């Protein structure tokens, strides 16, 4: 009687942590773009309550507002969109200084990038400018609201 | 150009401050970088992100930044800490890697 | 484990031309970049360039006049430097590290994991 | 059985949306910075599940952490002050167009400034850096993440 | 309701000084901006410039001679404008409205509720 | 300099399109506003923000921006509606306030 975590709904509360997490310079999913990433991310529906570690969900069987979520391949590794709505908000864990996104000044949304294996390994990205929150690792949480279906 | 002491020194069990001093453009808008080098061996990492140590780096070693200066700590010197050590931070001005002088640390 | 393994001393003329190699391992070597340093005796380092291996892309200091070169072997995962012209003073020993971060306004690089460091001679 | 809206824990989920919302340019409890302001604004606690309205709360008994939340007067009014933890995101109401805060590219987090009249009145503002979703009125629906006790 | 009501129609020489009020009401008169516009017969409306009530911050246009000043009386909720150097095709009829926005690069500036304008014929 | 056509016709129930030419740095970057100009009255907002009607204005007025272009359409065009249209928007380069040039609608 509870919600997976693999549905989403266009207006859900997203809250992902970032365990120490590594900058990148060109990441594809999001153009060419930098990002932090890490390996053992957790993805967290506030309304819900439901928790569950990144690497440990099927990411082809996640759906949003029950259609499947945008795949896209570079380099022949696949990536997954969960489109949030509004820009990403994300800061250094446990402290209250933050970071910003890489379209810091565009009336832009962004997205939820993961990449995922297909076994038990799988990615998270978040699109961000510079290293203002240092050139990793270093302890991410952010924070978004879910959006509508990529058309 | 970042400048440091030529020398520190201390007692076998207190601690040194080792002390880089560069401008607006090196320390005061980027993040300081801290690297321990015997002679004739590789460098190794000690501090990253001005206060951060990565796996396998005691509790000993601790920096810090405020301003245009940035301070490496060795809390509880003993010995085997007798090399150098040297800053490293980004230029904007010079658009280059900086890094500082090397400090000896004598064990008294 | 990640570690580097670089070439061995050489000893070259006024003039020459010395290339110094870098092996990479226990890493994805596309995934970071490796910058070179050198350091003259009696100083600290001094940058000299670094190649990002994603896509080539290099990016050199301004105190050496356009003399380096740094490429990369994708395949025996492995970067280069060639240092031609060669003054008495570039006596030093040339080091390879792990480029990673940003140079954009705030900015970080590491250079964790690196090299052990290979001297270099120019004399008669 | 259920937390009230007057009572906020650091790391709480803020969903704010203003029904149709100016633009202000020198907002003082915000230091002299611009800024969007509803008068029928609504807040929500995502994780609790509890909404209120703006102006029907009594903005002295709500508490952060247990302790009562920092006031400033400002021109004989007193605003006050819940303090996020990052950036606060903004989008117009049903559009993926987002908006950005005033330090848009600083690492800073940002609060939730509300003005209080003593009775049935309350605004509530964004800190923001120009009319980049319109000079008003204009529907936002915002995102923070509940922050520290200011010290 | 929010209205703004001018001044009458006034007659002046080439060379005068012609004053414009802007009476207000209807809205806290030091939250919004009220600038001030004129039509010369046979064109569209031509800006002036504005001022800020909240603090006094005046921003004029070029095509005036720097003979545009307008103040403001903040205890009769009534704005001004004060026109030098009257040239002959300064004829117009000056309006005024409430200004509210931002210039900064994403602007949007709205103008609503003006006034019924204000006739000034400067001839002999 | 936003310039308009200096007169729109259309028969009484039929639509005009109204429509403003910026540039870059007047109406691609900015937002524009419409309004509603009778002659010896006061000017009446119609569209702010691009595509926004303030309270009190019909239906029937519409406006749009698509680049540095800007078109209001009063679509059911009836009588009552012969007066001036024009538009405003900042303009960043000139650091000033740009109007249109007013366009006249005559009823058919």
């Amino acid at each position: 009687p509870a919600r997976p975590i693999t549905n989403w709904r266009s207006g859900d509360v997203v809250w992902v942590t970032l365990p120490s997490a590594e900058y990148a310079q060109s990441q594809s999913a999001m153009g060419s773009h930098p990002a932090y990433w890490s390996e053992e991310a957790t993805i967290i529906n506030v309304a819900t309550g439901q928790r569950a570690a990144v690497s440990s969900i099927k990411w082809d069987q996640v759906t949003l507002n029950g259609k499947a979520l945008h795949k896209e391949t570079h380099s022949g590794l696949v990536y997954y969109q969960l489109p949030l709505m509004g820009k990403i908000n994300f800061w250094q864990q446990g402290t209250t200084k933050a970071g910003y996104t890489y379209n810091y000044n565009t009336t832009d949304s962004d997205s939820l990038w993961v990449w995922w294996d297909g076994g038990s390994k799988a990615y998270l990205y978040i699109s961000t400018y510079t290293t203002m929150l240092g050139a990793g690792p270093v302890n991410i949480t952010g924070l978004g609201a879910v959006g509508p279906n990529p058309v | 150009v970042l400048t440091q002491p030529p020398s520190v020194s201390a007692a076998p069990g207190q601690r040194v401050t080792i002390s880089c001093s560069g401008s607006n453009s090196n320390i005061g808008h980027n993040y300081v970088c801290w690297y321990h080098h015997l002679p004739g061996t590789a460098p190794k990492l000690l501090i990253y992100d001005n206060n951060k140590r990565p796996s396998g780096i005691p509790d000993r070693f601790s920096g810090s930044k405020s301003g245009t200066s940035a301070t490496l700590a060795i809390t509880g010197l003993q010995t085997g800490d007798e090399a150098d050590y040297f800053c490293e931070t980004w230029d904007s001005s010079l658009s280059a890697v900086v890094f500082g002088g090397g400090t000896k640390v004598t064990v008294l | 484990q990640v570690q580097l393994v670089q070439s061995g001393t050489e000893l070259k003329k006024p003039g020459a031309s010395v290339t110094v190699s870098c092996q990479a391992s226990g890493y994805t070597f596309t995934r970071y970049g490796v910058s070179w340093m050198r350091q003259a005796p009696g100083q600290g380092l001094e940058w000299m360039g670094w190649i990002s291996v994603h896509n080539g892309h290099t990016t050199y200091s301004q105190s050496v006049q356009g003399r380096v070169t740094v490429t990369t072997d994708t395949s025996t995962n492995t970067a280069y430097m060639t240092l031609r012209g060669l003054r008495t003073d570039d006596t030093a020993v040339y080091y390879c590290a792990r480029y990673r971060g940003s140079t954009v306004v705030p900015a970080a690089i590491v250079f964790d994991f690196w090299g052990q460091g290979t001297l270099v001679t120019v004399s008669s």
